[PDB]
């Protein structure tokens, strides 16, 4: 998935475009991948 | 042929040169003629050898230097609007 | 709410801005209802 983004994984964007413009690209994938983790966790812990 | 040339085509009657099976080198363009905007959206100029593309596609047009802004993907106008207009999520840049 | 945007409602800001303008308002609209559905969710699975 992209999270609203242009690519899914970081280094497809880190590979064609450059950090410094690429930065909210980046922000967005880590945001985005941290609240489903956040959410896996949560649904880990209640089976758990 | 595709830069510093002496006769282009127009913004709604444009070609799409088939540019494919060869060395597309960024770094070999500078010496030919000056660049005034080079400016590109969703890829670095500097990662251009890096990477490798295929089936690029050369879309070129002679405008006026007030729309040199309204090349860009998501914008708003005349030349974005009633003629050819770049996609949201356009991957690819501009030499102008 | 509004969720840090200029509306509440997607049909507001599609109809004074353009989609490729107001894309952004739009993302933050969908990210916010989704982290509330989240946490709506989330206590519906404790209350179950």
């Amino acid at each position: 998935s992209n999270f609203g983004a242009i690519s899914s994984v970081l280094n497809d964007i880190l590979s064609r475009l450059d950090p410094p413009e690429a930065e909210v690209q980046i922000d967005r994938l880590i945001t985005g991948r941290l609240q489903s983790l956040q959410t896996y966790v949560t649904q880990q812990l209640i089976r758990a | 042929e595709v830069f510093n040339a002496t006769r282009f085509a127009s913004v709604y009657a444009w070609n799409r040169k088939r540019i494919s099976n060869c060395v597309a080198d960024y770094s070999v363009l500078y010496n030919s003629a000056s660049f005034s905007t080079f400016k590109c959206y969703g890829v670095s100029p500097t990662k251009l050898n890096d990477l490798c593309f295929t089936n690029v596609y050369a879309d070129s047009f002679v405008i006026r230097g007030d729309e040199v802004r309204q090349i860009a993907p998501g914008q708003t106008g005349k030349i974005a609007d009633y003629n050819y207009k770049l996609p949201d999520d356009f991957t690819g840049c501009v030499i102008a």
